[PDB]
């Protein structure tokens, strides 16, 4: 399956390590990536049917 | 924008259909009897009928005789073959000089073969050899898609083979030819570049086109490619090496037998319509430089059945032939070869002839020169020479540049004339001091 | 010995993986890295009585010129502990 | 098919009659009379080949035909028989010594004749059915051979089993193999079988299945010259040396030991000695060396006879100081027999020049045919034949089928002999570049 | 950079010319000539222009007066991926090469082909990698991660990158460059981490880097000549490359230049001593100027009215009429005594030399008297004698001592002719007794 940003939608060539959130470029990252709240993370992805937290 | 040599103003002879020579046509002004001369010679070299013609230019320097020659190669056009030539290259340190010369009169001679190039393009779905024994694959069964759709192909063995040196998966692109059968993997597919998130393998995307393209072409050999095709000291010329042999190998002395194959199954192929044959021209200049030893071999050879019409060029007087002491001869050839020889005369120029190269090499270099300055530089070209006339007009169009201006006047000409120094200024100037210059 | 040892002037082509493969199978061609080499005899004999390869059928090897002496077998030299006697002159006395 | 007009082309041998006497043009050899009939002597010394390493020299002025005499020689010796026509400047090589090339010349004209016995069967293979030996020796085999009209069964042996593994034979290969020397060959694949695979290999070959009977019988005749012994005998792969040229200067032991097998295989009659004739044109193009090579190597049993052409007065040897006759040392004239040629006259000239336009199919007028010949007999012969052509060329570009005189008479304007450039040049020496490197290129002083 | 010592042309760094071309009296550091930087600022136009192939020049002037150094001002001048090639006239005669074929290398080597591509590369900084091995080894799978000073990722290894990481041993804290295609990884060395040092490199991983390559057609006709790999570009055994594969050469790069994906950069070949060249190598540079893929030609010679090599008579410049009159003549002049002195001071700033006025002067008249070449030869032995007297000035003493120890041309060849009894003649006589 073809991977994709997670809060963007376009081609997700990064992963962050921390969150398991995959994101686009640069400005992403540091714009809403790592100042991401707690809890909203497992929010995204549901979307992608990997809520992990149960 | 394209570059400008010495000899692109030139395009050809500019001959009328009934022979006759316009006056100012083909990039050509005067000269009208050398240029009806070589005009009877490429009507002769496109009889395609005789072998072993031979014709010297004789003339000044600077009197258009390689100008002559490039008129010729282009006359006869791309398809025939043509092989301008040195004098001086002949004396080689690797094969003998008579050896050389038999190459070049290999070279001159060229083949035409119709050949069709059938391809195959797409990812491989599916590969599957079956066996058939009687450990050894009768056949695979491969089949390739593209974006326009999909085909299956039945393959041999030795293309199964092929398949497995490139190292060919499910899910890669290749190029399979059908005639030749060389097999090479272009990359893996677009669609299975997510299977990880980091690998070496190139993702190349999915051809746009049909899986099969057909399409014919025409291959310009020479008879000189086929010798050394079969003639390989250390064979191996077939396979793709990036790096090279461990042993360099030497040019070697080919022998007649080769030739005489050669030349039979060149014509075993002719005979049924696949090839055709295309004799053509062999030039050299300044044959001046040529030693005694080859214009015996060009006596001895220049008599046989496949030889090519060889156009010599020589500006020399009463010269002593090389490699001799006491042979005085015209324009320095033997006079045994200039018996077989048929001499054209080039004759010099005069104010006004100057004048129109000298616009036309305006003109196609694309500098624009005032009528004064054009009239300095045709009397400054009687003077000195032509040559240091064709040559200066460019340092004039630059000192105009640095100017900002586009047109070329008279304050131009004398800067680039103070500048720069003809062969007779500089040798007044080298004769009166003492001190090497 | 020699002074330098060099291995060939890498080629190195940017986004081409068929210039790697190609330079890979030419360096290290498996007939001819084969041939200059041996096969260890555990592989040898799982090779002819277990899977039943022939003899003839196996890739030629052993054809590496024989050096000279042990000694010529490799540049790189051992310091010799005898020497270190004879290095200094108030030690070999 | 190939061969295209030469300058030589319309010599198709000596004209001769049975008596040796030559006709006055016959075979396209016109006038000549005792030269060619000295050349037919010659002709019939070699064709009774009982008489080893003689020399002879053709002297003759320029445009005489030494050169068209020794290649009617050859083209009334025929095929199957060595000719060796090699200039002298073919001598001088880098990686070889001109005595060795020089015996290479020898050894290349003179030959050996080998009766083949060949019962071939030329078919397209059906099945390969193997017989499956429980040792393994001994493997037999049966071959289903095929052409369009029968077809049969064989019998094979273990090599030829091997045979047909060590090169890759399927069904539908057309091969051929013989009985009695057990040759295999791998023709190719037959077309019938070409729209099975629907990409081709890379060395295979489509060639067409054979006609006729299965199995037959044909008998070759070989010729090999020694010089090939001598190549094939050097090297373990030497074959590919008779086609690079790089042999390298053979060694004595392996020509004399080639040349006692070769007697004895004259002996025992498996092989016929065919004598030859090697041309060295130009031979004043030759060190003393060469010279001195050539006379002490024409007394061996295994020599050609040497016909040389030369047409030097008495000017200097190369590599001497001295001049000599013909540029010859007295030691190689003393060992020789020389033809001499003379010049020809209007009638000659007008009948070779006849038969050079019969050649070229140009058509000559009467008119035209009489200013050539006056053209020739002015300047020289063979730029009146070079004139022909172009001649034709200036004809065809007015729309005419044959030449007039004024064709020729534009011909003759157009291009310029030997005589008038050096009177054209001669009248204006400042334009072209002198002996000592001085040039005017200035138009006006 | 590369080793560059003090060379005899190291304080040269172009033409002193102004937009103009008109040159400064001293600019660049050279002084002096302003007709031939004039000229030359016309080649270097000329060049820089690309529409003209296969013009020759020649500068010829007096021994010591700057044609090379003229050279090496266009040389400087051109700037950097514009070829230039620089030889003798004696290093065409090969015992392996012919002389027309070597000839036509040294003109092949100067015209350079422009080609841009792009590739993605991967460049960061390595937090850690982790790798399991698998019960025997079938496959293995490991994740990676690296970070920039902006950029923080995880990625999944397949097979090859575990094998091509493991091969060259990749730890933590590495920074390592990763190209994707040809699965190729470089160290570019260890990161700041106190536990070779390079900088955290910036972020943005997957970038596009342009790099514009520059390869001479030289290269390009060994590489097509399947016979010789590109090792032949460096051990120099080419061993006469065939013609049909430079004329296949010079269609494809034709067809290049048409379609867009390349652009010709033309360049200047600078053959030093081109008297010292025989009469057919330059009856080949006759005739080889005129192709449409030929260089600009710079000849630097000083023999006048010499012998040509390979003939027996004389003509102006070492050089035949034909060849003078296919070139055009750049002439050099002398030095007067303030050109001499401020190419003197020039000399002396870059050797790191403090010289007194008078010192100065006294040197700057020994190149008036002596060739140039000799005072600058003289400065730094002078310098070296003023440190073996502790003194970090060169003085006038220190001047004359080297006027007095180290001989000029004029002094040594009057000490020959006033003793010649003790050397050796032509004929080989020497007397080496020194009594009776
Ligand atoms: N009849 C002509 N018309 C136009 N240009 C000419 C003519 N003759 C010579 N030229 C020019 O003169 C230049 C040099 O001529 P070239 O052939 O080198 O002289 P040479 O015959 O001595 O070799 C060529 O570039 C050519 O363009
Ligand atoms: N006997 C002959 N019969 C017919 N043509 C001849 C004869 N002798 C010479 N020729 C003509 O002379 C030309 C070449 O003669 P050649 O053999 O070169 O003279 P030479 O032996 O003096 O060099 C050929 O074109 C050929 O047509
Ligand atoms: N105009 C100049 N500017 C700077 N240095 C110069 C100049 N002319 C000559 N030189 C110096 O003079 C020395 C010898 O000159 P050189 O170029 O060798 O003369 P030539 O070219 O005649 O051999 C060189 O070290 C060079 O740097």
């Amino acid at each position: 399956a073809k991977k994709y940003c997670d809060v963007t939608g376009l081609k997700g060539f990064y992963k962050s390590p921390t969150n398991n959130i995959r994101y686009h470029n640069a400005e992403i990252y540091q714009l809403i990536v790592k100042p991401m709240a707690p809890g909203v993370d497992q929010e995204y992805l549901k979307l992608r049917g990997a809520n992990f937290v149960l | 924008v394209t570059r400008t040599a010495a000899h692109t103003h030139i395009k050809g002879l500019g001959l009328d259909e009934s022979g006759v020579a316009k006056r100012v046509e083909g990039g050509f002004v005067g000269q009208i009897e050398a240029r009806e001369a070589c005009g009877v010679i490429v009507d002769l070299i496109k009889a395609k009928k005789m072998s072993g013609r031979a014709i010297l230019l004789a003339g000044g320097p600077s009197t258009g005789k390689t100008a002559l020659a490039l008129a010729i190669s282009q006359e006869l056009g791309p398809k025939v073959p043509f092989c301008p030539l040195v004098g001086s290259e002949l004396y080689s340190v690797e094969v003998k000089k008579t050896e050389t010369l038999m190459e070049n009169f290999r070279r001159a001679i060229g083949l035409r073969i119709k050949e069709t190039k059938e391809v195959y393009e797409g990812e491989v779905t599916e590969l599957t050899p079956e066996d058939a024994e009687n450990k050894t694959i009768s056949h695979v069964i491969v089949g390739l898609k593209s974006a326009k759709g999909t085909k299956t192909l039945r393959l041999d063995p030795t293309i199964y083979e092929s398949i497995q040196r490139e190292k060919v998966s499910i899910g890669d692109v290749i190029y399979i030819e059908a005639n030749t059968g060389a097999v090479k993997r272009v990359g893996r597919s677009d669609a299975y570049a997510t299977e990880f998130d980091l690998e070496t393998e190139e993702y190349v995307p999915l051809p746009k086109g049909e899986v099969h393209k057909k399409k014919e072409i025409v291959q310009d050999v020479t008879l000189h490619d086929l010798d050394v095709a079969n003639a390989r000291p250390q064979g191996g010329q077939d396979v793709i090496s990036m790096m090279g042999q461990l042993l360099k190998p030497k040019k070697t002395e080919i022998t007649e037998k080769l030739r005489q194959e050669v030349n039979k199954v060149v014509a075993k192929y002719i005979d049924q319509g696949v090839a055709e044959l295309i004799p053509g021209v062999l030039f050299i200049d300044e044959v001046n430089m040529l030693d005694i030893e080859i214009f015996t071999y060009l006596n001895k050879a220049l008599e046989s059945n496949i030889a090519p019409v060889v156009v010599l060029a020589s500006n020399r007087g009463m010269t002593t032939v090389r490699g001799t002491e006491d042979v005085i001869s015209p324009h320095g050839v033997p006079p045994d070869l200039i018996d077989r020889l048929l001499i054209v005369r080039t004759l010099p120029y005069d104010k006004d002839e100057i004048r129109t190269i000298i616009e036309r090499r305006a003109t196609v270099e694309r500098l624009q020169v005032e009528s004064s300055a054009l009239d300095l530089l045709a009397t400054m070209g009687t003077e000195t020479s032509l040559r240091y006339a064709l040559q200066l007009l460019a340092p004039c169009g630059i000192l105009a540049q640095t100017s900002n201006r586009k047109e070329i006047v008279v304050n131009d000409v004398n800067e680039a004339k103070l500048l720069f120094l003809d062969a007779k200024r500089s040798t007044k100037i080298l004769e009166t001091s003492a001190n090497y210059l | 010995h020699p002074n330098v040892s060099a291995p060939p002037v890498t080629i190195e082509v940017l986004g081409s993986s068929h210039v790697t493969n190609s330079i890979n199978n030419e360096l290290f061609d498996p007939l001819i890295s084969q041939a200059l080499s041996d096969i260890p005899a555990i592989t040898q004999y799982n090779m002819h009585v277990k899977k039943g390869i022939p003899v003839e059928d196996f890739p030629k090897t052993g054809l590496f010129p024989e050096p000279l002496n042990k000694n010529f077998s490799s540049n790189i030299s051992m310091p010799s502990m005898d020497r270190f006697i004879t290095e200094s002159a108030k030690l070999r006395k | 098919s190939l061969s295209l007009i030469a300058a030589h082309s319309h010599i198709t041998g000596l004209g001769l009659d049975e008596n040796l006497q030559p006709r006055p043009t016959s075979e396209g050899m016109v006038g000549q009379l005792q030269a060619r009939r000295a050349a037919g002597v010659i002709l019939k010394m070699v064709q009774n080949g009982t008489i080893a390493g003689r020399a002879v020299l053709v002297a003759g002025p320029p445009s005489t035909g030494k050169t068209a005499l020794a290649m009617g020689v050859s083209q009334s010796l025929g095929k199957d028989v060595p000719f060796t026509a090699i200039a002298g400047s073919e001598i001088f090589s880098l990686e070889l010594s001109k005595t060795e090339a020089l015996t290479q010349a020898f050894r290349k004209s003179i030959g050996i004749k080998i009766k083949e016995e060949t019962e071939l069967i030329e078919g397209e293979v059906v099945e390969i059915q193997i017989d499956r030996s429980i040792t393994g020796g001994h493997k037999q085999g049966k071959l289903t051979i095929k052409t369009t009209d029968m077809e049969t069964i064989y019998e094979l042996g273990n090599k030829m089993i091997d045979g047909l593994t060590k090169e890759k034979v399927l069904a539908g290969d057309v091969i051929s193999i013989d009985k009695a020397s057990g040759k295999i060959t791998k023709l190719g694949r037959s077309f019938a079988r070409s729209r099975d695979y629907d990409a081709m290999g890379a060395d295979t070959r489509f060639v067409q299945c054979p006609e006729g009977e299965l199995q037959k019988r044909k008998t070759v005749v070989h010729t090999v010259s020694l010089h090939e012994i001598d190549v094939i005998n050097s090297r373990t792969q030497g074959f590919l040396a008779l086609f690079t040229g790089d042999t390298g200067e053979i060694r004595s032991e392996v020509r004399d030991q080639i040349n006692t097998k070769v007697a004895e295989w004259k002996e025992e009659g498996k092989a016929e000695i065919v004598p030859g004739v090697l041309f060295i044109d130009e031979v004043h193009m030759l060190d003393i060396e060469c010279f001195s090579f050539i006379n002490r190597a024409l007394e061996d049993e295994f020599a050609p006879i040497v016909m040389m052409a030369t047409n030097r007065g008495v000017s200097k040897t190369r590599g001497t100081n001295y001049k000599s006759p013909h540029g010859l040392p007295l030691d190689l004239l003393d060992r020789s027999i020389i033809i001499t040629t003379k010049s020809y006259n209007e009638q000659e000239i007008k009948t070779i020049l006849s038969i050079r336009a019969q050649e070229e199919e140009v058509e000559l007028s009467s008119d035209a045919l009489d200013l050539l010949t006056k053209t020739g007999v002015e300047t020289s012969l063979r730029y009146s034949s070079n004139l022909i052509s172009v001649a034709q060329q200036i004809a065809m570009k007015r729309k005419n089928n044959t030449v007039e005189v004024e064709d020729v008479k534009r011909a003759y304007l157009l291009f310029l002999d030997s005589a008038r450039s050096v009177k054209y040049v001669q009248e204006n020496e400042s334009q072209y570049i002198d002996d000592q490197g001085n040039v005017q290129i200035s138009i006006a002083k």
